[PDB]
């Protein structure tokens, strides 16, 4: 009855395991990267990674290891799902069609058994004769590997050791033996077993059990030349081979605990290690003891290769390249320069893969431009937490790429008779001007006779009367079309260097000092048309034709624009575009179906104006903060009619339908200059030069989420937007180490120790307190901060540091009571390690004005403040279990008004209108209504169920959305039409779904246009959510008929589209929980419905062999096989 | 009694109709033995029939005895059953242990005299670890901690537990909530809190007198600690281990008034006035106490502290001594070193 529709907008980006091997071919070195439900296959090249395929599996990738059984050339791929789905994939490409076929599949889940707290472990026999799996305590599941085992039939083997940490398969053994470390009451031990498939049980191990340190956690199987296992904990690294026993206690690995490893040598002579912090060690195996052929060890020295990202799964590619995956940071490709020793850090970064990471809290902001609301997340954690800004920016498809040394301008040029195309591109260096004739993909450059070799030419285009005049600093050189030789050269009257030169269809304008000279274009000749001297320096000028009806003049020292006749100097109109800085460029075209003009300056704002045809100058004063660097204006023919391109530090395209111009983003980090070019290979294309290189191509759909990162070097927790002050308020936490001299020292310079203005909260509203257990040396204290970040520059304007033991939890920007000021409000809580439940909390009200964060009110409460909201000018807070509402008095002091006592912890608060939704981690959804007449709270409904909720959200007055345990989603509903009190006082759980992610935060708003569309949209509303992995979903409501149609379409598609591993979709989306499992209802999968636009036409014809297409009233049972495509496209347009 | 070796386990969420003896009208939490003695011939026949059939019985936890209406109850399996023929009256002695809790869907009375009701076995569900959803795959190997070193010398054991909520809840930084909030929902951390607090009420050996299973531990503490009937019904409502433990702490921190044992009606002191400046519980102030004897300071472990015998007003039992300063410039002047086991805290209403 919920009738919802959940669709992802961004794919998960957190790498949870990567591995290399020959998968696509017997010669390549493939790299496969699992991201959660997405499998990515790359081919490792000399210069980096070349993407090959992006395949989506119906499940959570929990185990991924490659094996090559005898009789095959390319490795297979055993992938296990967190829902216990096992498959053996194999790459299969036929020329151009690529499919991931499944050799064998099955389900390895047992009927009864508690999953191990150490999680699923999947290991493979080195000889590829068995697969070991640890799914439940004291049960080792063995999967025999045979050609006829298409069903993957496994059998259990009993482990007498209940607590087993890590299991691995040893190398170079006759029978398949396993080595593992297990916890027993005596301590920690390492034990070896021998697996017998015929006996279907264990036997005596190769070498007897030993004793390891109390922390020894992970085991590494050394290959055949050495033989044995290596066990590493935090204090010691040991090597066991039966009669051989080596051990070290290096002081380098003491600081952190090694969690991930990799082997870089085929014979296992060197290994890579990665700890929590992100320092990359390197274990070396010394093979100098070849006494009598046996390659035994001599020492176990450990090296340090320098700090890297927070490593979760290392992967050593060839040619000394390491892929350092990261679950909460950015995935990296580093290089082991083992010889360099820059500062002791051998590793140097080569690439970086973006990662939205653990989105902790997000906000949806509306920085002008109408709709297109930006989305700001507090991504990352520890030393790489950052803010990510996400938009909907059109992507640029570059058909070719050519490197340029930062060209100061590119113009088209024809090296042939005029064929309405340009086969030569003329660049402009700092002082030189290199021109290359590129009909196709040519790169050779040869200067022509008509163009000077080095003259710093600015404008070089096709002049009229079969000629071409290039204006240079020294003089303008004119070259005819067919002769291609110099015919005239009309230098400056003062022989000065023209700072700005304008080339038109038949007029050439040169600005020398404060004077200007316009010359009409004559056939193979130069003739002056007018000469004048402006009042001030000419900032910029342009002519927009044959004869330009009007011309523009800019003031460099005054920032004043004037309009004068092109062949004369008669002033027409004047205007001032703010006067902050001198304009950089100006232009005028028919982008908005009218002769609109624009002027761009070096403040990153553009001033628009409305110009008539013959003589008309309007104001149209509007400045938009497009960018943060100086711009450049250009017009590209590959558009609707002309449009306009503004290259900046965020490139923007001026798109207008009939009367509204929008600066749509362009998916590029930075664009320096761009110019249209009709190349023979790519006619009507655009050549854009960036700050480092240049590209040539076109544009595409808006289907792109451009992501800009702003590092903070500390963990960000909460964020809100303040429109009045135009700044973000974000909490952050830096982990600084206690010092023995008295005080604490920061580990690294974060965004709170590098701010403009900093303050320390000295408002000690309370005294005394206790701490008998003194803060010992080496302890790490988490110090909190409130940062006031800008919105278009992203610099920390203010950084307010709270008290000692001040864990700030909530943060809300709102204006309370009748006050006109917008106040920052933070609800903190004192936590001491001695006390369990905090007793003292604070509500502090900051007011960021004039660049200073002054405190207005500091309220003390008996408890902790978990979440805070606003009621039309009242502040509702949740002190521990109570729910308090605060009235803002005229004397700037919070005054309590009413209290509601909940037996649960009021942890999640989500309100709309007068209804209040309260919940806690145990998933106890409670409803409240504030009655203004009585001025007190009332309890409307309840829903109590033991489970781990993660986030809750309001969808409507009746429907309440929320995630819960095992990555599931539920929707509760209240039936106000219920006859009895009990029926309407209990929430009915109507919707269930299995998203596959741990949802952290819910929010309203959408990233797409807010266009009403007259007759509204098929989907009512939009709710975004961000998860731990990094995806961004979108839950929107639907009608009953649309829900039925989409449900039947999904059921029909489930029997047509094949899935890797042959996993049934209904089982994948089933509501999964340790205690019970029920099929999904009330939710429509978005990805599956969107996947209707890529399959082949016969598949569509099979899927659409029924239904009603437009409506049941019109029948249309055939449905024409295309109305459903239109419906799917209209659904896809929501994101 | 008759030795019983079989184990009865009714299926969860399965409806069943069973008879309930009317003599018992109290709430019997699971895991608590409820011995009785039936004398009526109808009760003896019903007990014999139950023992031969399934050795099970029902006990509906009535909110009000007079109304005889119960929304929930507990099923009891007869661990020991005996028959006695004395004084010409047959006596059936049953020592049963509660096994499951059921909600009485329908109530009915049989013609024989007993009342047979149909109830559904409520599911006492168990929740997994709160970090199982968000645990990093690479960090799984570091979650099996290093045993549980317990010693009275460590006392608070502050260092070890500070390392628990740093290796068990490392992954809390991936979620919007802090580790100290998750530590309020940790089953073992909760059992930690009840255990140390209960050592402030008694001299029991908590090492073996208390279980390690959260579900079994939660049941007996709810039975052991003294509360009213309505509170006992309230805890019986919860079907989860963690929520039941959470309710227990609230029914265990909202009992401040240190009333006497034996008395169970007079108020000795309050937990607010605890003279922790310098076993025994020291209270800076006290009321409703009678001091007798002489200020004998011999062997007084507390120096400048002379003590005298004490009594409540009527209980007349020794509950401690009001230490008195032996010097003019000595603070506090009078502190009562009452015995921990001599007081039973109750809700300060
Ligand atoms: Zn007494």
């Amino acid at each position: 009855m919920s009738y919802n529709y959940v669709v992802t907008a961004q794919k998960p980006t957190a790498v949870n395991g990567c591995v290399t091997g020959h998968f696509t071919s017997a010669e390549d070195l493939n790299l496969l990267i699992a991201k959660n439900t997405r499998l990515e296959i790359y081919v490792v090249t000399a210069e980096g990674l070349r993407p090959v395929k992006e395949v989506g599996m119906y499940g959570k990738i929990a185990v991924m290891e490659l094996f090559r059984p005898k009789g095959e050339s390319k490795d297979l791929l055993f992938i296990l799902t967190a829902k216990y789905n096992a498959c053996i994939l194999e790459y299969k490409q036929s020329g151009e069609s690529i499919d991931i076929i499944t050799r064998a599949h099955g389900n390895v889940q047992d009927r009864i058994g508690r999953p191990s707290e150490t999680g699923i472990i999947g290991i493979i026999d080195p000889e590829c004769r068995m697969i070991g799996l640890r799914l439940y305590d004291g049960l080792f599941k063995v999967i025999p590997l045979d050609r006829d085992n298409k069903e993957l039939k496994a059998f259990n083997i009993r482990l007498e050791e209940l607590h087993v940490i890590d299991v691995k398969f040893l190398y170079g053994c006759q029978a398949p033996t396993i080595c593992f470390v297990y916890q027993d009451p005596q301590g920690r031990h390492v034990k070896t077993y021998e697996v017998s498939l015929r006996e279907k049980e264990f036997n005596k191990g190769p070498w007897k059990q030993e004793n390891v340190e109390a922390e020894a956690s992970m085991v590494i199987a050394v290959p055949e030349p050495f033989g044995g296992a290596i066990i590493i904990g935090q204090e010691s690294i040991t090597y066991h081979n039966g009669d051989k026993y080596l051990a070290i206690a290096p002081p380098i690995i003491k600081q952190s605990t090694i969690v991930c490893h990799n082997r870089v040598d085929p014979n296992g002579s060197r290994y890579l290690l990665g700890d929590m912090e992100g320092r990359l060690f390197m274990l070396l195996l010394e093979k100098e003891e070849q006494m009598d052929g046996t390659v035994t060890l001599k020492d176990l020295r450990v090296e340090l290769l320098g700090e890297t990202s927070i490593a979760e799964c290392l992967t050593y590619l060839d040619n000394g390249v390491v892929f350092v995956g990261s679950r909460l940071g950015d995935s990296q490709l580093v290089k082991l320069n083992v010889d360099s020793n820059e500062q002791g850090s051998y590793v140097v970064a080569m690439e970086t893969f973006t990662n939205l990471g653990p989105i902790v809290d997000m906000c949806v902001v509306d920085l002008e431009r109408q709709g297109q609301g930006q989305l700001v997340t507090c991504s990352g954690a520890f030393k790489e937490g950052s803010l990510r800004i996400i938009r909907n920016g059109i992507g640029i498809h570059e058909h070719a790429s050519i490197d340029l040394p930062g060209i100061k301008g590119l113009w088209p040029l024809r090296s042939d008779p005029n064929r309405e195309t340009d086969d030569t591109l003329v660049l402009s260096f700092v002082g030189q001007t290199r021109v290359l004739m590129l009909n196709g993909e040519e790169v050779e450059e040869t200067e022509l006779m008509g163009f000077v070799d080095d003259q710093q030419t600015f404008f070089c285009g096709n002049v009229a009367h079969q000629q071409l005049i290039q204006i240079t600093s020294a003089s303008v050189r004119l070259v005819s079309q067919e002769p291609k030789a110099l015919v005239s050269e009309w230098k400056e009257p003062q022989a000065k260097n023209i700072s700005v030169a304008s080339c038109n269809s038949s007029q050439v304008v040169v600005a020398v000092g404060r004077a200007l000279y316009y010359l009409q274009i004559h056939p193979q000749e130069l003739r002056q048309i007018s000469h004048t001297e402006m009042e001030h320096e000419v900032a910029c000028l342009d002519i927009t034709p044959g004869l330009s009806p009007l011309c523009a003049i800019g003031l460099w020292t005054d920032i004043s624009a004037r309009i004068l006749k092109l062949p004369s100097f008669e002033l027409l109109h004047k205007e001032m575009l703010g006067g902050e800085i001198i304009p950089r460029s100006i232009l005028m075209t028919t982008f908005e179906s009218s002769h609109y003009l624009l002027c761009a300056l070096g403040d990153g704002a553009l001033f628009y104006f409305g110009l008539n045809i013959e003589t008309g100058l309007l104001s149209d004063r509007k400045k938009v903060t497009l960018g943060t660097q100086p711009t450049v204006l250009r017009t590209f023919r590959s558009l609707s009619t002309t449009n306009v391109f503004a290259c900046s530090d965020r490139p923007t395209v001026i798109y207008s339908s009939n009367h509204k111009l929008v600066f749509s983003n362009v998916n590029l980090k930075e664009v320096n200059y761009m110019c249209p070019l009709n190349s023979d290979g790519y006619p009507d294309s655009l050549a854009l030069a960036n700050n480092s290189t240049l590209t040539i191509g076109t544009i595409d759909e808006i289907q792109k989420l451009h992501i800009r990162t702003v590092p903070l070097y500390e963990s960000p927790r909460k964020i809100c937007y303040q429109e009045v002050s135009q700044c973000f308020g974000v909490l952050s936490s830096r982990i600084e180490v206690q010092d023995t001299s008295g005080g604490t020292t920061a580990l690294r310079p974060s965004a709170s120790t590098q701010a403009l203005s900093s303050s320390v909260s000295s408002s000690k509203l309370f005294s005394s307190s206790t701490a008998p257990h003194e803060t010992s040396f080496g302890e790490e204290v988490e110090v909190h901060n409130l940062l006031i970040i800008d919105q278009h520059t992203f610099e920390v304007l203010h950084a307010h540091q709270f008290l000692q033991n001040e864990y700030a939890l909530s943060l809300v920007s709102c204006k309370l009571g009748k006050d006109p000021n917008t106040y920052f409000i933070v609800g903190t809580a004192m936590v001491y390690p001695e006390e369990a439940e905090p007793k003292q909390g604070r509500i502090v009200v900051f007011q960021y004005s004039d660049g200073k964060l002054q405190t207005v009110a500091e309220k003390e409460v008996k408890g902790a403040v978990y979440s805070m909201v606003e009621f039309n000018g009242k502040l509702l807070a949740s002190i521990n279990s109570t729910v308090r509402l605060y009235e803002w008095t005229t004397e700037k002091e919070l005054r309590t008004e009413c209290n509601h006592y909940n037996n649960i912890m009021a942890l999640y608060l989500k309100t709309k209108g007068d209804f209040i939704l309260v919940g806690d981690l145990m998933r106890s959804v409670l409803l409240l209504a504030y009655k203004p007449m009585e001025g007190n709270f009332e309890e409307i409904a309840r829903d109590f169920n033991p489970n781990w909720m993660s986030a809750v959200e309001i969808l409507d007055d009746d429907n309440f959305l929320g995630a819960e345990n095992a990555f599931n989603l539920f929707v509760c509903q209240k039936d106000s039409a219920a006859t009895t009190d009990e029926e309407r006082q209990h929430l009915q759980e109507v919707g269930l779904f299995h998203l596959g992610e741990f949802v952290n935060v819910f929010c309203h708003g959408s990233l797409v246009m807010q266009n009403l569309g007259e007759t509204s949209t098929p989907t009512q509303g939009s709710v975004l959510f961000g998860t731990v992995n990094g995806m961004i979903g979108l839950v929107t409501s639907l009608s009953e008929s649309w829900y039925n149609l989409l449900l039947d379409m999904q059921n029909r598609l489930n029997k047509v589209i094949k899935s890797v591993g042959k996993i049934e979709h209904s089982f994948w989306r089933s509501f999964h929980t340790e205690r019970k499992t029920e099929p999904a209802t009330g939710f429509i999968d978005g990805d599956l419905i969107e996947s209707f636009l890529d399959i082949s036409r016969p598949k569509m014809q099979e899927v659409v062999a029924n239904l009603q297409y437009d409506d049941g009233s019109g029948m249309k049972r055939e449905a024409t096989a295309d109305d459903l495509i239109k419906v799917v496209e209209e659904l896809t347009r929501i994101h | 009694m008759e030795e019983f070796h079989g184990r009865t386990l009714h299926d969860d969420d399965s409806c069943q109709v069973i008879p309930v003896l009317p003599q018992v009208m109290m709430i019997l939490i699971p895991g608590q033995t409820l011995p009785l003695q039936l004398f009526h011939p109808q009760e003896v026949s019903m007990v014999r029939n139950l023992i031969q059939k399934d050795r099970t019985f029902a006990v509906l936890a009535y909110s009000n005895v007079q109304e005889r209406e119960a929304q929930f109850g507990t099923t009891a399996e007869i661990y020991a059953y005996r028959e006695e023929q004395d004084f010409g009256i047959e006596i059936v002695k049953v020592k049963a242990i509660g096994r499951q809790r059921f909600k009485v869907l329908e109530l009915r009375t049989q013609s024989d005299g007993i009342q047979q009701a149909k109830v559904q076995i409520l599911p006492e569900c168990v929740l997994p670890s709160t970090m199982s959803a968000v645990q990093l795959e690479s960090l799984n190997k570091c979650q099996i901690f290093p045993s549980k070193p317990v010693s009275r010398e460590d006392q608070c054991s502050y260092k070890w537990w500070q390392k628990y909520q740093k290796r068990k809840f490392h992954c809390a930084n991936l979620t919007s909530w802090p580790r100290w909030l998750y530590s309020l929902y940790d089953a073992e951390t909760l059992m930690d809190r009840i255990k140390k607090q209960l050592r402030e009420w008694d001299e029991n050996l908590k090492d073996d007198s208390l279980p390690s299973n959260p579900i079994d531990f939660s049941y007996r503490v709810a039975a052991c600690l003294p509360i009213d009937d309505v509170l006992r019904i309230q805890l019986l409502k919860i079907g989860s281990a963690i929520q039941r433990l959470r309710c227990e702490l609230d029914i265990m921190n909202k009992c401040t008034s240190l009333c006497c044992k034996q008395c169970q009606e007079t108020e000795i002191t309050t937990k607010n006035e605890i003279f922790s400046l310098s076993e025994t519980l020291t209270v800076y102030k006290a009321c409703n106490l009678n001091l007798i004897g002489r200020p004998s300071t011999e062997h007084s472990w507390f120096p400048g502290y002379a003590w005298t015998v004490a009594q409540c007003k009527i209980c007349a039992s020794h509950i401690g001594w009001k230490f008195t300063a032996t010097k003019k410039d000595m603070s506090p002047q009078k502190f009562w070193g009452l015995t921990r086991s001599a007081l039973l805290p109750t809700i300060p209403d």
